[PDB]
């Protein structure tokens, strides 16, 4: 019986650790989350994969999953592991509002799933998840929060990230057009169908290839709008009015 | 006794769960089967020849309801289709005794779909062989889904699994449009297993089960004799 | 040999071969004698040390006021059955009030380390234990061995070197239910300046002797009560 | 290979070879056979001295499970002993629920699901016993089963296990057992065991022999003295 | 066609298959064995051959028929201490139905249930997965006779002829030929078309102590065995 | 390839107790000398830097107010022993309201030290000295990896075990006197260590029958150095 | 009694195309309030409220209990949750304390959100829902209700006179008991809007 | 239950396991902390950051109490774990013995719980070393390191992570007693120890110190400019 076993929780030599990285290695392939704030409101832009012509297009979001009343992620990777994730620190938040009854600050519930998501790469001889994921949210403590999840189960606070195929393309394009606490949401807007225009090999933006969800405080709302299939073509192509303009005129 | 208690799933160098992938293989041998949504129900339509003339075909089914309005369907291999159906049957009635309402079809595909993520993740167990199909009809509009051994599924107005799926998908995409009524969705659904089969498709070579709003229901052979009949 | 890892793989021979392993185990502790007469039950153990400071390894050890056993083998495997020998005995003493027969003990023992030469991960109890004590029915000499094959005896010999005493021990036998206590036990040390190199045979501080006696509780004689019993006897012959 | 280490792996051609090599202990085990009389089952077992330091009356092979059931074994003492406890516990559990006498084709039955237990699992191992079961009832008249390490029961006229086991039941069809009682058995149980085990390969055995039926008024006991040593008289006339 | 451990345990090959099952149906074919059972128009029978090789082995206790419940009656093939083990889940399976439900199991609805349990087998990769095949008949209400298989590796059907062990492919090609053509069948032809089935596949023509016949029919619905004086009777008709 | 954790050679002993034997030649050198005026007992430190603090690391540690102990090897794993004699002692005096005794002390801790497995996962790579006075007067115990224990009157384990066991040899005698004992081991010591020897490399302990366990400190320390 | 410990009072009534709930606003133990302004109707969805009284632990247990349960509901599913539907949530809830059980009786009144329907239901401290058409009442002063609103009550009414019959039954039930009072709140849904008033009660 | 030895022993007296976690110590960012006689100066060198994105989440200096810092180096994921655990032990040591927990109280806690999982079944050991730094009762100011074997172990000045031993042999030669002088003093102390590491020029640079009265104190990116101003001006004057 001890021939069988994998030994999926060891070291290996050379002082890392093999299984993660092999996870990490298959979170670069398959999908594309990106997001954007500096201002009132805060943004995903995740690129739909199966855009086959035979599927009936419901349960209202694709790669968007509603946490909390005031909270929602983008996830990335095998979508099996991602189900059991997400309603999982579904009921976190809810067991949060049961014991103090007050909504969950967006980071410590980012704290508590990655220490659930360590667990599984320390012990128990037992496969991770292949399994990265955004978080926007709003909470009365910072107001508008970014944060991104990693397999080894180590977060981090950002502004603008993302987890696509062609990420580091996308993030090297971020640190060259951003400003600190002035992009609006309709700057980031167009920024954001500036980046995907990039990182999409499949050209010329088709608006059913896309998904792009908005996270606005309304005074006792914090309404999360997915924004429907007839406004994204007209600001898909008011990025295509502007670069024609600036490529003649230059 | 006990168990192994260890995953045999594990990550390739390459990134990809490599038994989840052989398992698509075994699917990919099975029985051919066609499901098709039409606007007032969803058809259901497979394919099952005996090996000999001496089997009893009314002994088992392939076509099998969990409720009053929900059916399911499979391609891939035999006794795994059987455990997750007494699963299935099991899951909508916890849902009934809680809620005291039938179940919605997309809320059954939830928990069905946790069952195969939970079995490829576990200690010591192989991943299931099978996919499914399920149809159903909840507040007036229909549904089709299909799940996979990955535990994944989609939200499909026509698909086939099973051999030759990847011609069937051609044949549905020439052929399906928005409007169908019911009758002529059985029409092009067998007009699809036509493809794959052998030169006899009599009553008792295909299954065939339809919802309506009536509910889920199963094809006796007599009208199954009468649909082949005038076909192709 | 992919036939020689654990102990449930059986040899295409049919012979397992952790248990033949264990067996090699006690062929690396020191020797030690049993023999009994019609009425008494002795035993005599060589010890051994590591420097000329160290103290010698006792082996013999105190069950009850009626059993006394001799280990060989590896130490820590000895107090584990010693404790689960002690234990049974005062349960029985505890529940029917009467001292707990020697032959009804081993049986107790045989079943107790079968048990993990059959399981998965579970290594063989290495030990040599030579049990001496008193049924109804006068003095008994028992051996047992890793593969839980315990041996109704009247005189044995195990660890190193001991095919030597073994054929002393046969060739005299025929003079063992006769004698008082004095001449059997220097019966039985004769049988360990057999197992000796031809140089060192008995300095009164490697040896022991525990004699059970049927109007005489279990008593062990260590390195100086040994001195009676140790004088009287002759040269070694060369 | 690799295809036999464990009891959980079925070979390239389909059979389990860690049965087969615990089968293969047993010729290594000497001889214990056993026939039934036309009322009661003898059975007989040859013993090897391996040395004189042993004690006459040592290690038997040839154990009493119940009142009325008997049982010789053959193969590692260690297992044999150790299947003898639990065939004594099945027993009392019937008598405690049941009320009654334990009968044999359920005795065999119980203890052979057992044995067969430990050849499906990778944790334990198949035991290394054959062994024979053998009484004598009122109502039932005289039975004997046999269990091979695999877990299979038979009923026998007569049965032979250890190293020569074609070489014993050989002869033992020569008798007819079907009409003689259990006393004239007890010299044919012998000399069929002193034609085996040429006395090359051993210097000398001990006999030890069983015995069951209503002439022991049901009960299961070791045969008197004058009685074996009238087969034992019976030994030295197979020369001729 | 192979990476990993996958001809040791039960997982995928690279090509779908998985081959410690596929092993296991050639584990039925080791006993030298095989089993016809024929469904008539109002009865059922059962076929199967018994080899006896010694004198020695009392032939009583080597009925591979058993009986499961009061009308429910089975066919063992493959070795026979994976066999005898189903049977006693089975009969274990069917007096539960009778405690939970309260009426008789029905036989398709046991042999769902045994097909479950074996499927668990193939389904850990710790078991091995019970090398031995399995045959019911039995009388339904609103059914008539009815004839079930299932196989060790979870599978099972109704049949309406049925054959398993080492001839299994030679007799269903007779069979095939025989139940097209469409003949009326009566009680005593179906234990004509049984008894040729084997008679001219393993080209024997034997006489009445080699085989064993168990029969249900809707006059008398216990399962019972047949005497070897009224299988003599059958087969003196059968030589007409 | 890999083997499990609970087998047997074939020339019988075991594996990874036999590897547990090897580790402790690792650990810094210690020696105990048992005299019928009490016990004695030395270690050296192995200062690796100079930036370290020196008196943070010991070896000497009590157990009870008239046993000590000295520990080889590894470290982090002596002090799980350690703490199961503490508690042993004091269940000891709860229970019979007399002081436990110096050998059954270490039968004590003995019987833990083989108890690996796979079920309810290594032994300990440890080697304990236990010196103590009890009612038989001054006592000196050695365990083992294997969990095998003795008496001994003189003994040195470490790096520089072996060499310093045929050097004290020599030296020892049935009739010492502790103030002779404590000064024999200090020249042991100046041999097998590599650093020069001064109050801050070494420490000691004795143990009386009048007083208690006492503990030397860095002041009483060097008189035995200067008058070496 | 246990019922009696702290008091409450719960009225559901139906209307013509609207449903009211009113309750009393009093917290105390026995004899002594201790505040005016204890909430008793619990908001669960819009269109739909939920009416407790009983224990004053039971009556926060449980609607947090219930809250946390909701929740789950309305993001595992994609809408919001059937009048109907809630019925047998909280039934569920109840009886799994057969033996240890909740000390309240619920109230439940709001409208199905699809097609405008009244819905009004209670509940027994184990759990057997009753659905009526006219009105359902609970807490400690239930049989001073039944004669308001069975001498009270019209079929089809409209929101206004649906408000004034609420009123009259509430202030005239509870000043006739001595545990419940200190205040009236009235909700009053309907499929536009809807309206929350508190009466002018006696403070005695 | 996984239960599978994973720390054996080698055949010639090592453990595998625990000498490669040491391995994962040596590429952690480099933290480094001396001690005065009245504050206290540790700060983690090789910050790293992106320069446009967030910092407040990435902090490597933590509070188990109001009396102990502690910073640490090596793989993160598995180090806020071990913090959280000692934040509970720490707490409930307060619910008995009434004292604030002291600096050599806490250590024992996290090397026992360290060394203990280097012995159980299926769990690799934590891949992470920590400096302890804290200022306990009657004003001792005194810090610990801790091994992934789990030996906790004081000392006078430490620097663990990538480039130790580059500047661990630059301290002891840079450690006299006067340069514990003042509290800026033994700040410039760091400073040019960080200086000597990987690059360190004054924005990946992140000191705290502890005045043994306060709480953690985290000077901005304007005293560290000031600190390396002068620093680098009392370099540029001597040579």
């Amino acid at each position: 019986s001890r021939r069988y076993d994998s030994r999926t929780t060891i070291f290996s030599p050379e002082g890392r650790l093999y299984q993660v990285e092999y996870a990490m290695e298959a979170i670069g392939h398959a999908g594309t989350c990106l997001g954007i704030l500096a201002n009132d409101g805060v943004l995903l832009a995740a690129e739909r994969r199966n855009i086959h012509k035979l599927l009936d297009e419901v349960f209202f979001s694709e790669k968007i999953y509603k946490l909390n009343e005031d909270m929602a992620c983008s996830v990335a990777g095998i979508t099996s592991d991602a189900n059991v994730l997400t309603n999982e620190l579904r009921l976190i938040a809810q067991r949060y509002l049961l014991q103090y009854q007050e909504p969950i600050p967006c980071e410590q519930l980012v704290t508590a799933l990655c220490d659930i998501k360590q667990a599984y790469t320390q012990f128990g001889g037992k496969r991770p998840f292949g399994v990265s994921l955004l978080y926007i949210g709003w909470d009365k403590h910072y107001g508008f929060q970014l944060y991104q999840s990693d397999p080894s189960g180590n977060y981090g606070g950002w502004k603008a990230t993302c987890i696509g195929n062609n990420s580091a393309a996308a993030v090297s394009m971020l640190k060259q057009d951003y400003k600190e606490g002035e992009m609006t949401l309709k700057s980031a807007l167009a920024l954001a169908i500036k980046v995907l225009n990039k990182t999409m090999d499949v050209s010329k933006l088709s608006a059913e290839k896309v998904e792009i969800a908005t996270l606005t405080r309304e005074n006792g709302k914090t309404v999360i709008r997915v924004l429907k299939q007839k406004e994204v073509e007209q600001l898909i192509k008011k990025h295509e009015e502007e670069e024609a303009k600036a490529e003649r005129e230059k | 006794e006990r168990g192994y208690s260890f995953s045999l799933t594990t990550f390739s160098p390459s990134g990809k769960l490599v038994q989840i992938e052989y398992a698509l293989a075994a699917v990919a041998g099975g029985a051919p089967s066609v499901g098709i949504k039409a606007a007032n129900g969803v058809v259901l339509a497979t394919e099952k020849k005996q090996k000999s003339i001496l089997y009893d075909e009314r002994s088992v089914h392939k076509v099998e309801p969990i409720t009053k309005h929900i059916g399911l369907v499979y391609s891939g291999m035999g006794p795994d289709y059987r455990v997750l159906v007494h699963r299935a049957r099991k899951l909508a009635q916890q849902y009934y005794l809680v809620y005291q309402e039938p179940i919605p079809t997309a809320q059954l595909v939830q928990r069905v779909a946790s069952v195969m993520q939970e079995y490829t993740q576990s200690g010591g167990v192989r991943p299931f062989g099978v996919s499914l199909l399920i149809c159903g009809w909840n507040e007036g509009r229909p549904y089709l889904f299909q799940s996979d051994p990955s535990g994944a599924y989609f939200a499909w107005k026509a698909t086939a699994m099973g051999k030759n799926y990847v011609n069937g998908k051609t044949f549905l995409e020439k052929r399906y449009n928005e409007d169908l009524e019911l009758e002529d969705a059985i029409h092009t659904a067998i007009l699809t297993l036509k493809e794959s089969f052998e030169g006899q498709m009599t009553e008792d070579n295909i299954e065939v089960g339809i919802c309506n709003e009536a509910g889920f229901r199963r094809l006796t052979p007599t009208e199954v004799k009468d649909y082949l009949a005038a076909i192709a | 040999n992919q036939y020689d890892n654990d102990v449930t793989v059986w040899s295409p021979q049919g012979r397992i071969h952790q248990i033949e392993y264990a067996m090699e185990a006690v062929k690396q502790g020191s020797a030690t004698v049993g023999l009994k007469s019609k009425t008494h039950a002795v035993l005599v153990a060589l010890k051994r040390a590591q420097s000329e400071l160290a103290a010698h390894q006792k082996k013999i050890l105190h069950v009850d006021n009626h059993i006394g056993i001799s280990i060989a083998g590896l130490t820590a495997d000895a107090r584990l059955l010693c404790n689960f020998m002690r234990q049974e005995c005062l349960d029985s003493r505890f529940v029917f009030d009467r001292p707990l027969p020697v032959s009804r003990l081993v049986s107790l023992i045989g079943s107790k380390t079968q048990i993990p030469t059959q399981r998965y991960g579970r290594r063989p109890y290495g030990v040599g234990l030579l049990i001496a004590g008193y049924d109804d029915m006068g003095p008994h000499i028992f051996q047992t061995c890793p593969s839980a094959n315990y041996f109704d005896c009247r005189a044995m010999s195990i660890g190193a070197r001991s095919q030597s005493a073994r054929t002393y021990l046969e060739r005299h036998m025929s003079e063992f239910m006769e004698c008082n206590l004095n001449e059997l036990v220097k019966h039985g040390l004769r049988a360990l300046r057999e197992t000796l190199p031809a140089e060192q045979d008995l300095t009164t501080k490697n040896v022991s002797i525990g004699i059970v006696g049927k109007d005489l509780e279990f008593t062990i004689y260590d390195d100086d009560d040994v001195s009676p019993f140790l004088e009287g006897l002759e040269e070694r012959p060369q | 290979t690799g295809y036999d280490l464990s009891a959980s792996t079925f070979s390239p051609d389909g059979r389990v070879f860690q049965v087969e090599y615990a089968m293969k202990a047993v010729e290594n085990s000497s001889t214990a056979i056993g026939i039934r009389c036309k009322d009661g089952v003898v059975f007989g077992v040859e013993k090897l001295v391996l040395s004189k330091l042993y004690e006459e009356g040592s290690n038997k092979r040839l154990f009493n499970v119940d009142r009325h059931v008997g049982m010789a074994v053959a193969g590692l003492l260690a297992d044999a002993r150790s299947l003898a406890d639990i065939a004594r516990e099945e027993a009392s559990n019937f008598r405690s629920n049941f009320g009654y006498n334990i009968p044999l084709k359920h005795l065999a039955d119980r203890v052979a699901m057992y044995v067969h237990a430990y050849t499906l699992y990778s944790a334990v191992r198949p035991f290394g016993c054959s062994f024979m079961l053998g009484s004598y009832s009122v109502n039932d008249g005289a039975q004997l089963y046999m269990i091979d390490p695999s877990g299979v029961s038979y009923g026998y006229w007569g049965c032979a296990i250890g190293k020569a086991r074609q070489a014993a039941k050989t002869e033992i069809e020569k008798l007819q057992m079907k009409e003689m009682t259990c006393r004239d058995i007890v010299k044919e149980v012998a000399k069929i065991i002193y034609i085996v085990h040429d006395e090359v390969k051993d210097k000398a055995f001990e006999l030890e022999l069983s015995w069951v039926g209503e002439l022991t008024n049901g009960r299961h006991e070791i045969v008197p003295k004058d009685i074996r040593e009238e087969a034992e008289k019976y030994a030295k006339e197979s020369l001729k | 066609s192979s990476a990993g451990f996958d001809r040791h345990i039960t997982i995928f090959s690279p090509e779908g298959r998985l081959y410690q099952v596929e092993y296991a149906f050639k584990a039925i074919n080791q006993g030298g064995l095989t089993s016809v059972a024929v469904r008539g128009k109002d009865c059922a029978v059962i076929v199967t051959q018994k080899k006896v090789p010694d004198k020695l082995l009392d032939s009583s206790t080597v009925t591979h028929l058993f009986k499961i419940t009061e009308n429910i009656g089975c066919v063992m093939t493959g070795m026979t201490a994976d066999s005898r083990s189903q049977v006693q889940r089975a009969r274990y399976e069917a007096a539960n139905w009778k405690y939970k439900y309260g009426y008789e199991i029905p036989v398709d609805m046991l042999c769902k249930r045994i097909a479950d349990i074996s499927q668990v087998y193939t389904q850990n990769a710790e078991m091995r997965p019970l090398g031995c095949c399995m045959i019911l008949i039995g009388i339904d209400e609103e059914q008539g006779p009815q004839v079930y298989k299932c196989d060790p590796a979870g599978y099972y059907c109704g049949f309406k002829a049925t054959a398993a062990g080492v001839k299994q492919t030679e007799s269903t090609s007779f069979l095939e030929k025989k139940v097209k053509k469409k003949f009326d069948w009566t009680f005593e032809q179906t234990v004509e078309t049984a008894i040729t089935c084997l008679s001219t596949v393993l080209s024997i023509d034997f006489k009445p102590s080699e085989i064993e016949v168990g029969v249900v029919t809707v006059e008398n619905p216990k399962f019972r065995i047949l005497t070897e004086a009224e299988i003599d009777a059958h087969l003196v008709a059968l030589a007409e | 390839y890999d083997r499990g954790v609970n087998t047997f050679s074939p020339e019988g002993r075991l594996f990874q107790v036999e590897y547990a034997i090897e580790a402790i030649k690792l650990g810094s050198t210690a020696i105990g000398i048992q005299t019928s005026e009490g016990v004695c007992l030395a270690v050296e430190k192995r200062i690796t830097s100079p930036l370290m603090e020196p008196s943070s690391i010991e070896k000497i540690v009590e157990i009870d107010a008239h046993i000590g102990c000295a520990m080889s090897g590894l470290i982090a794993d002596a002090k799980t022993l350690i703490d199961k004699a503490r508690v042993e002692t004091q269940n000891h005096w709860f229970t019979y309201n007399e002081t436990m005794t110096v050998e059954s002390v270490t039968q004590a801790v003995s019987n833990l030290a083989l108890q690996f497995g796979e079920e309810d996962s290594r032994p300990f790579g440890v080697a304990l000295l236990f010196g103590g006075v009890d009612e038989k007067g001054p006592q000196l115990f050695h365990m083992d990896p294997s969990g095998t224990f003795v008496q001994c009157d003189a003994r040195a384990i470490g790096s520089a075990s072996e060499g310093a066991q045929s050097s004290l040899q020599e030296v020892y005698h049935k009739s010492m006197t502790l103030k002779e004992a404590i000064k024999s081991s200090l020249i042991i010591l100046k041999q097998v260590m590599e650093e020069k020897l001064n109050a801050t490399n070494i420490e000691l302990a004795t143990v009386q029958p009048g007083q208690n366990f006492h503990m030397f400190t860095k002041e009483e320390l060097e008189e035995v150095i200067k008058d070496i | 009694s246990i019922m009696s410990y702290n008091g409450g009072a719960v009225m559901a009534m139906k209307g013509k195309n609207c449903v009211a709930i009113a309750a009393d606003r009093r917290f105390g133990i026995q004899a002594q309030m201790v505040t005016t302004d204890f909430q008793k109707i619990f908001p669960m969805g819009d269109r739909l409220y939920i009416g407790l009284a009983g224990l004053a632990t039971d009556v926060q247990t449980v609607a947090q209990r219930l809250k946390f349960r909701l929740n789950l509901y309305e993001l595992k599913e994609g809408r919001q949750i059937k009048p109907y539907t809630l019925m047998s949530m909280v039934a569920n809830l109840l009886y799994e304390k057969r033996f240890g059980p909740y000390y309240t009786e619920p109230v439940i009144a709001g409208l199905d959100p699809k097609t405008f329907k009244p819905f009004i239901c209670s509940l027994d401290l184990i759990g057997c829902p009753m659905v009526t058409d006219d009105f359902v009442v609970s807490g400690t002063c239930a049989e001073q209700m039944y004669g308001m609103c069975e001498s009270l009550w019209e079929p089809n009414m409209d929101p206004d006179h649906l408000f004034e019959t609420i009123s009259q039954a509430m202030l005239n039930a509870v000043d006739r008991d001595a545990v419940s009072g200190m205040g009236v709140i009235v909700h009053i849904i309907e499929k536009d809007k809807i309206t929350t008033r508190t009466l002018k009660a006696r403070m005695d | 239950s996984y239960d599978r030895a994973i720390t054996v022993f080698s055949p010639d007296g090592h453990l595998f396991q625990v000498e490669y976690a040491q391995e994962a110590v040596k590429k952690g960012s480099t933290a480094v902390g001396v001690r005065g006689r009245d504050i206290v100066v540790l700060g983690v060198e090789k910050k790293s950051v992106a320069k446009l994105q967030d910092e407040r989440t990435v902090r490597k200096i933590c509070a188990l109490d109001d009396n102990v810092c502690m910073a640490f180096a090596g793989l993160t994921a598995d180090a806020r774990i071990v913090i959280n655990r000692a934040r509970v032990e720490c707490q409930s040591h307060r619910l008995t013995v009434e004292d604030p927990v002291t600096v050599e109280y806490i250590t024992r806690y996290i090397a026992s719980l360290k060394q203990r999982y280097t012995q159980s079944n299926g769990r690799r050991p934590f891949g992470i070393s920590a400096l302890i730094v804290g200022f306990d009762f009657d004003g001792t100011p005194r810090l610990y390191q801790t091994d992934p074997s789990g030996t906790y172990h004081a000392w006078k000045a430490n620097a663990i992570g990538r480039g130790a031993k580059s500047v661990r042999e630059f301290l002891e030669k840079n450690y006299t007693d006067e340069a514990i002088e003042t509290d800026d003093l033994t700040i410039k102390l760091v400073i040019k120890a960080l200086l000597e590491v990987v690059q360190s020029g004054g924005k990946n640079i992140e000191l705290a110190v502890m005045r043994r009265d306060q709480s953690l104190k985290i000077l901005n990116p304007e005293e560290i400019e000031k600190y390396v101003a002068e620093i680098e001006k009392e370099k540029e004057e001597n040579e």
